[PDB]
This record gives C-alpha cells, structure tokens and sequence, in this order.
C-alpha cells in the first residue's frame, strides 16, 4: 500500500494520467512516465493521490473538473470505497453532497465530475502494480 | 455460393481496449465481432499456445453468434494474452487482449503480530516501534501513548528520542480503513 | 603483558546450532564467547558487509562481556548471515549464523473476496466452485449444500458438479476453520 | 499452506526427519532430503504429518515414541496448536489427557512423549519454507 500504482478505469482500459501541466486524462500505455501514483489517507477513507513523477495532486475544481494541482488542498482529498463490485470509486470530498465522482471517459477524456453517475463504468477503478 | 469476402471487424472501435484488468472473481467476456463470407471460423489463443476449457477451472464458452468467449470467476492463474483468431478460405485476422486480475481484499487492516513489541532501554537510549499493516484500502496509520476506554494521545516506526521515565508506558499502534479499524499495543520499560 | 594466546572458543558446544529461526517480533540473541591474551575485539558481520546498528531499524546491542549481540524486534528484512569475529595481535577466529524470520499469523482463515462465484448453466452442463483460502496454522476445507440446514458435500480449492440438473440448483458454502476459528463465503448456482 | 514445510525445533535448531525406515529425529542440513512435511488436516485443528520424499506418516507409539508409518492411523493424528508465544506445539491426538507433545533433544534426538513438558523448548516448532 505503500508502492506507487495505477487507477485503471474499466470505462475504456485507460490508466489514470495527470500530465505535468495539469492535464487529467487517461492513456492505454503502461510505460507512461505520468501514470504512477501515490495514494495516501489523510484520515481513514480519505486519500490523496499524487503523480509521482511531477509531484502533482489529483484535484476536482469547483467545475468538477480534474486537473493536477502542484500543491495539495480541499480540491485534493476524494473519499475512496471498495465497493461490493470490488472496484474502486472515489468521490470528491470537497463536492460529496452532489456526489462528484472521478470517472473517465470511453476515450479517456476528463469525466465532468456533475455528469458521473452510481451506475457509471467511468467511476469504476482498480489499482494495479507498476508492472 | 456467394461473393469470396476475407474477414473483418465489424466494430473495431470496442477492440481499442486493449487491457482488461479485472479483480478476481468476476466473469470476463471477450468480443471479435466479425465477418466474412464464406463465414469465418473463431478460435481463441492463450500466450499464442491453443486454448482448450480444460486448461482452467470453470473452463470457458464461445458464442460464436456473439464472437466472444466467456470466462467466469477468474483468477490470477488466468492471467495472459487471449488471441481470437478468424479465418475463412479467403484470410485471417487476429487481435489479442491482455487480462490482468486483482485479488481484493474488503477487510479491515491487518497488524502484523508481535509488532510493536515490548521494550526496556536505559535513560537516555532512543527508542523505535515498528508496525506492519496490510491493508487493499489505503490504511490511515496513527501512533498512540496511553496516559470504558483508555485516555490517548496522538503522536512504520514510532521514533521516541532521548528517552526518560515519563517516556515509560503503554503505545498503540492504529491503523483504519473504510471497513474497519485495528490496532496492537506494546510497553516500553525504562531503567 | 601476559603470555600470547590466540583468540579461541570458551563454548564451542553452543555455536553448534547454526540456523536460528526465529517468529517475527522475536528479540534475536547471538553468542562467541571466546577467550585469549591480550583480550580480544569483537565485530560483527551481515552477509559480509560491516554492520552497523543504523543498518536496520531497532538497531542492536553488544554486551562485549558474553560476547552476544542482541536485535530486538527482528523482522523478514533482518534475515541473513550474522558473522562475529573475534580477534588479537596473534590471531583472529570467526564463526557465521543463519537467521531466519517467520511472520506468525494467529487468525481464523481467511477465504479470497468473490470466491466461490455465482454461476448460472444449462442442464446437464459440469460445473465448478472455487475457493482461496489462506491461513497459518492447517485449514480444514468443507463444501455446504444449502438444504440453516446443509448437506456436507467434500471434507478435506474447487468443487466439482457432474452432469447438473435442476435439483443441483441452490447454494453452495466453502467453509474453512483452524484452533483459532472458521470462515465461510456462498455462493448460488442458477440452472436453466 | 498446501507446500509441503520444514517443522524446525527450537530447541537444538534442528528440523523434524522422518528416515526411510521409520526413524525420527532432527537434522541441521536443508538439504536432507526427508525433512519436507506435508501437513493436512482431517478435521479442524488435528493434522496428519507426513515425509513427501517417503510417504511415511509421523506417528507416536503407546510409549510416546515418535515413528514414520507407511499408513495414516490414530496414532499419525496430532493436535496443531499456534501458542502465544508464536511457535507451534504438536500434541497426540491419542495420548492427549497425559498432554503427550511431539519435541525433540538438544541433539535432535528423539524426546519420548512421556518426558516432555508444557514449558520445554523441545516442543516448540516453526514452520519453514523448503528454501
């Protein structure tokens, strides 16, 4: 739990990416230097998830739009569940009322946060090990 | 009997994924929608060697009207390359998907037991307490000093510098997730 | 000052056990003693290499008097090759220890998430459960018909349903238990 | 806990051989080739133990003497129990009101059933991995 990882999306194969200019996307190819990421709880459940190449925090605007964030704040921390599909959503912290989730798309652009819905494969994630 | 066509996808788009990562257990479905007069043959690869539902527990079944084959509960051990291959007396097309699988494990976090463990150091020694958790959630981890529940305070390792008497006592190591929470304990003696 | 003498065992006996293997958490003791004139120096080794206490967390004592080390707290990681050598201006002896750690896990089995499945087939068609358990102390493995009543099916990872018909329709549990306790997951077969 | 382990003894450092003619004792070489044990349980709690190299099961006599039997029988079944302190302890099954453990000598001889105490380090056993 404490070695980096990817957030596979099941919408479209695509692996979570936070591009160095803060571009979140996803990609399908593993030997991406942007794909690896740290997740760490700040308290139980809550956790934030940060490039490890450019150091960059995962983070939903007020949008509810994805973007890297070169220092970690109330945009950064998403609530993380295994739910009983045993996949993985995460739900923005700071937009949980609304229940603002990360997704991808089929093509692995950006998921508009207020456009996710419970029953969405593009919120569905999986952790998976560098190799 | 009819106009010689050599096969083809006929939704290409679906097969841009390439990966399916899926956590053990669930059923997996592969799709090479196909087409070709006469019509083509489906047959299915694992690691480029052939693919018999014997060489699995559960096995595993085509439809052939649907160009997928199906496999249910899967597990690491069926991990691989799945290779459909379709072919008529006028050509053959492949494709090949990769199939990850991930065990998850929905319980609270595991203490590695024994640790922390006991200890006794001299005025003056520096002291560490160790912690193992495993945890598929991300685990949050807190140290405890002790001073119908014990009063705490909040502080891997646990790193007590230059230890005194009032460093003697009771810590706890705490570690939680979503599901639930853990923890061990251990007693540092001072001398 | 005193008449030479070089560095030799004062309990040979003792050494002979080589392999200590130890359960985690274990305070891990090492000995030499040893004797000769002048008073010999005592170092240790870790697969060759010097070792020094900031090389593991915890670190470790050296009681020069009983010719031991001590590392608390040994973990996985620890395991190696532990060398003391003993030695003087006339001379200098050694001897080498294996140590190995082994993560005790005192709890009920624990069965993988998921598993068995449900399954859903057509009369007549063969049909397999499997089941992933993991435990420390032996596991004794069972598979429960659903009859809450049940019907032991195997005693002791997969079972196994021959030519299935509509009365093998129901659940199914793949029970585990050890001295500590016992865990179950079901699963339901659907026939059409 | 399907691969066959190594019962190593901490009394002496020796591990549990069972030899080809129905000999017990303890060994200090890993390479031996009758100290892999598979163990299987017949019930909860109560394992059989036997050589992979022979397919002799570990059993103790009505005089609490430990021997390798070509077949399983009340006298192979033993009680596995993890105690506190984290080492196993292997009782008879048959001979369990007298508290019979399966132990081994400073030497790796074999310690008669009858001579072992619940505070020995003669029966105190670890599981190991063949390598």
């Amino acid at each position: 739990y404490k070695k980096p990882k990817l957030l596979y999306c099941s919408n479209g194969g695509h692996f979570l990416r936070i591009l160095p200019d803060g571009t979140v996307d996803g990609t399908r190819d593993r030997s991406d230097q942007h794909i690896q990421l740290q997740l760490s709880a700040e308290s139980v459940g809550e956790v934030y998830i940060k490039s490890t190449e450019t150091g960059q925090y995962l983070a939903m605007d007020t949008d509810g739009l994805l973007y890297g964030s070169q220092t970690p704040n109330e945009e950064c921390l998403f609530l993380e569940r295994l739910e009983e599909n045993h996949y993985n959503t995460y739900i923005s912290k700071k937009h949980a009322e609304k229940n603002w989730f990360v997704g991808l798309k089929k093509n692995g652009s950006c998921k508009r946060g207020p456009r996710t819905h419970y029953g969405q494969k593009a919120i569905l994630f999986l952790p998976l090990p560098v190799s | 009997n009819r106009m010689p066509v050599a096969p083809y996808w006929t939704s290409p788009e679906k097969m841009e994924k390439k990966l399916h990562a899926v956590p053990a257990a669930k059923t997996v479905k592969f799709k090479c929608p196909s087409s070709g007069t006469p019509n083509p043959t489906l047959r299915w690869l694992k690691n480029g060697k052939e693919f018999k539902p014997d060489h699995r527990i559960g096995g595993y079944k085509v439809r052939y009207a649907t160009w997928s084959i199906i496999m249910d509960s899967v597990v690491p051990s069926d991990k691989g390359n799945y290779t459909c291959i379709v072919e008529n007396e006028y050509g053959s097309i492949n494709h090949t998907y990769q199939l990850d699988v991930v065990e998850r494990s929905p319980h609270r976090p595991i203490l590695q037991a024994g640790l922390p463990a006991n200890k006794t150091v001299a005025l003056g020694s520096n002291v560490e307490f160790m912690c193992k958790v495993y945890s598929d959630p991300q685990p949050h981890i807190q140290w405890l000093k002790h001073i119908n529940l014990p009063y705490v305070q909040i502080l891997e390792v646990l790193h007590l510098r230059n230890v005194s008497f009032e460093d003697a006592g009771e810590y706890t190591c705490l570690a939680g997730n979503s599901i639930g929470l853990s923890h061990h304990s251990a007693w540092l003696t001072v001398l």
